[PDB]
C-alpha cells in the first residue's frame, strides 16, 4: 500500500496560498511587489 | 453541514487495524535557533 | 468435579501469513513465543 509510493506522495500546501492566486488576475507585478508578498506569505506562515 | 455534503466513515477502525503500521501523512519541522551575544547601551539607556 | 481435574490447556494460535498491502515496515523472520500457565490456590479460614 505505501512500498511503492510513487503515486501515494502529494503533500502541495495550498491552504494559506490560495487566496493569493485568486485575488490576482495575471500576477505580473513588479519586483517590489512580488518581495512584499513573499514577505506578507512568510509572516502569515509563521504567525499561522 | 450547511452547504456540504461529503462522505465521511470511520476508516481508522477499519484499515490498519489502528496497531500494524505507523499512521501515514505525518510532517516535520526543522528549524533552528540562534542565540546573538547583544548590543549595549549607547551613552545612558539601560536600566529604569 | 472440578475438585478432583486438574488445570487443564488453553488455546493460543499464532499467523504468520504474507504482506503484499500496508506501510513500507521493515523486513522482519517468523518467530513463536512460549506461555505457561501458573495458578496457585487461595483460601481463607473460618470457625465456630
Amino acid at each position: 500500500d505505501q512500498l511503492l509510493g510513487v503515486l501515494l506522495e502529494k503533500a502541495p500546501p495550498l491552504s494559506l496560498l490560495s487566496p493569493i492566486n485568486k485575488f490576482q488576475p495575471e500576477g505580473h507585478l513588479n519586483r517590489v511587489a512580488r518581495a512584499a508578498l513573499l514577505s506578507d506569505l512568510k509572516r502569515r506562515v509563521c504567525a499561522d | 453541514v450547511g452547504d456540504k455534503l461529503v462522505f465521511l466513515e470511520a476508516l481508522e477502525r477499519r484499515v490498519y487495524q489502528a496497531t500494524r503500521v505507523a499512521y501515514p501523512l505525518i510532517g516535520n519541522i526543522d528549524i533552528t535557533f540562534i542565540m546573538p551575544m547583544g548590543v549595549f547601551q549607547a551613552n545612558s539607556m539601560d536600566r529604569y | 468435579e472440578l475438585a478432583y481435574v486438574r488445570d487443564g490447556v488453553i488455546q493460543f494460535e499464532v499467523q504468520q501469513p504474507m504482506i503484499a498491502r500496508d506501510g513500507p515496515h521493515p523486513v522482519d523472520q517468523p518467530v513463536h513465543n512460549y506461555m505457561v500457565k501458573r495458578i496457585h490456590k487461595r483460601s481463607l479460614s473460618a470457625a465456630f
